[PDB]
């Protein structure tokens, strides 16, 4: 699977969305509901998904779909 | 004083995973218990459990399961049940300060207590744990996991009381309904099953082991050779509603709770004095103009446990013979489950008209003479029902249930 | 019905270890929070508590104290002060059917359960967990561990509702002496303090972390900078007592408990809604026809609790709010001993005729414009005090109390 | 600081007696007021004094002092 398959499916599991509302221009918070738990977990499941640490200052910044994908195309090697 | 009748129940066990199983099972005095690998595997000497037979992948959705342990998402399925067997649909139930939940657990979530523990001692600390520990492992877990979720806007609150948990449950929704404050109450509890809870019960001596070999045999309820109780787990939940509001929309009604009794024994920790339940079976007898017909003991199959119980019996009728089993035998012991649960299988009893078998009584214990101990599945037209339960620390609960 | 009034106070908290020492800290805004090396050591954010300053080993008798986790301990310490306070000698409260006891926890001891698992997967496995950590870690340890040595023969068990645990407890004793069921029922509740439990709620994001090296201004409810609560233990016991039977004794009354509101929000997991809250202060102030003079704020110094508070108190009470602190910006959160703890010093504050000050107000919250948050101790004379706690799965209880 | 000696240590602190109530034919049950869990607990504090390992069939037999030092000294130290 790509990188932009594998961050769809992370998110869709961890909001309980569909790989379908998991468009890439959508925001975790305004447009997929995620709380302020979900923000935590979301995180440490992009970090374990991908085994990357994604530093708490990057993080605050990963809101929408594509940011997420973005951060992990780079930051591969 | 309102009056307090169950017009629905829902429930995941050993012997079912909803009351058409648990039905069936009662007539046939089928086991539930299996023998566990995962119980061996921790190095206990108990090998046997009463484990809920059930895949729960996808039974629950994903924002209400992430806060839930295995007692929530047993203690949730079974309020699903209960709901849709009362005939509740959220206009009436949701966003009603009238309508409550009690329900409760034993010992909240030691998987997930021992889990948060384990992931903050591990190489990535705080960010192993994650965000939801504290509802899986919190003692109110089972109360806010489902009050949450089903919009309720009433009261909302655990109690706990070891092996009553769940029959204080079901007395307090009572109560509230008596004092008027509430017209239903879902009542009842859930526990997991897991060797982070179960090895501390086999480190007191609790546990059988010398049945291991023949699962289906251990939990031997009044039997000579009883070596202790067998651990099982699952959930139940009972619709406590006000009479006139359940009669004014046509409710289908199993039972009036027409007694409920709340005692303690100020003696031993661990084991029963038996003074406390008189009391507390006499209490819920109170003002019952009709005789107990069919008696669930709380009768776990532990060597002290079971003597003191047939005692209070006869102190309690002495003349009187009330049929008695313990279903136990067949379930194992859900400990913050149980009462619940057995208040479920004792309304199924009554409202199918039979008393289900006290099974695996190769010898009846020398005490248990002269009482009314059933050991085959017996049909009787029942009116009154009565079920006790009894926990650690001398806590005693009783509930009475009659046809109306 | 019956009416309930207070005839007896004991608490253990982070500002005093009897009602004297709490008094003091009271009237002189003393924080109890310091900073904890066992937080730190564990991988922690938060490095501050509200620890109990008590070596308590060897202060209980040590076939009692086996059973019993450290909110147990709390809890019988306070349970030990209130009877003294009430003046009940052994012959008027053990061994009566009419004296009961309702007493909780939030969480039983995640220390002795991550105990008991560590020691099972050790090498001695279960010959290593030993015979007592069922009492010490179940969900009503409190109530089993304090019921059996002081020989109570009535009501017996837990209520648990997270943060709201004890004021639910102390409300549910009020229902019994309501109900006629009992003349006295000792209320209130325990919380143990270590890392096993506080590292979980680090791992939300709810402790303070920013405010390790001046451990006593983390705690600061109303602040425009709080960020986050700060977590403490320790225990807290009141009588509730019917109020002819304390009046027929010559019973020291400090005030009847004249409202109870126990209500849920149907919505937020771990934030209040505010709309369940005004629900609860409404139900509580049902027939009281005096003013609420003071209001101790459930207050926990988080971003997202204060300003919810806040915003249902403004509803509730609109231009004439009360006399609004927050003691635990001195305290720190005791979690299942708040609100007990809380109602005391409210109760201390309308017996001595003052109101302790919301510290570390550096700069109010927009969100308090035109409440009357006090922070400066202030002498007045008090009628009618009003206590809120909430919790986790949409939980609210708020307590009414008034002098005679 | 004899077998004897130590048996009867961990015995008086373990069931909260003087010294002197700890005679060899003194039952833990019926002199020295122990319970079910209380036995459980002194043949676990036996074990760590000792370094040794009880197993359940030869524990039960251990409900007096004198049976605690013949298991002691029959099993090395």
């Amino acid at each position: 699977s790509t990188i932009e398959e594998r961050v769809k499916k992370i998110i869709g599991e961890q909001l309980g969305v569909k790989q379908e509302e998991v468009t890439n221009n959508a925001s975790f918070v305004e447009d997929l509901g995620a709380d302020s738990l979900d923000t935590v977990e979301l995180v440490m499941a992009l970090e374990e998904e991908f085994d990357t640490e994604i530093p708490d200052e990057e993080a605050e910044k990963i809101t929408t779909v594509q940011a997420a994908i973005d951060y992990i195309n780079g930051h591969q090697a | 004083m309102k009056r307090a009748v169950i017009t629905g129940l829902g429930i995941v066990s050993s012997i079912g995973n909803n009351q058409q199983e648990v039905l069936a099972s009662l007539r046939e005095g089928r086991s539930g218990i299996t023998f566990s690998q995962e119980l061996k595997d921790s190095g206990m000497r108990s090998h046997v459990w009463g484990n809920v037979k059930l895949d729960t992948t996808g039974l629950i959705d994903r924002k209400v399961v992430r806060f839930m342990s295995d007692a929530s998402i047993y203690a949730f399925l079974s309020m699903e049940q209960a709901i849709a067997d009362a005939g509740l649909s959220p206009e009436a139930y949701q966003n009603n300060p009238r309508v409550g939940l009690i329900a409760g657990s034993g010992g909240g979530s030691p998987r997930f207590q021992v889990f948060g523990a384990d992931a903050m001692r591990g190489p990535r600390g705080l960010k192993a744990v994650g965000p939801y520990v504290v509802t899986k492992a919190m003692a109110s877990g089972v109360s806010a996991c489902l009050a949450t979720p089903f919009k309720i806007h009433g009261v909302n609150y655990s109690i706990s009381s070891a092996c009553a948990t769940s029959a204080h449950c079901i007395g307090n929704a009572v109560e509230q309904i008596q004092l008027g404050k509430q017209d239903i109450v879902f009542a009842g509890g859930g526990e997991e099953l897991c060797w982070e809870m179960a090895c501390e019960f086999d480190a007191m001596g609790a546990l059988s082991t010398k049945y291991n070999d023949t699962p289906e045999k251990a939990s031997r309820t009044y039997d000579a050779h009883r070596d202790g109780f067998v651990i099982a787990g699952g959930g139940g939940m009972v619709v406590v509603e006000e009479l006139e509001h359940a009669l004014a929309r046509g409710a289908h009604i199993y039972a009036e709770i027409v007694g409920y009794g709340a005692t303690s024994d100020g003696a031993d920790m661990v084991a029963p004095s038996g003074e406390g339940a008189v009391r507390c079976m006499k209490m819920a007898m109170h003002g019952v103009d009709t005789p107990i017909d069919y008696l669930n003991s709380h009768g776990t199959s532990t060597p002290v446990g079971d003597v003191k119980e047939l005692a209070a019996i006869r102190e309690v009728f002495g003349d009187k013979s009330p049929a008695i089993s313990a279903t136990k035998a067949m379930t194992g012991h859900s400990l913050g489950a149980a009462g619940v649960q057995e208040a479920i299988y004792s309304l199924l009893m009554l409202e199918h008209g039979f008393i289900a078998p006290s099974i695996n009584i190769e010898e009846l214990d020398e005490q248990a003479a002269g009482l009314n101990i059933v050991t085959e599945t017996t049909d009787r037209e029942l009116t009154t029902v009565m079920s006790n339960s009894f926990g650690f620390g001398g806590t005693n609960a009783t509930l009475v249930m009659r046809k109306l």
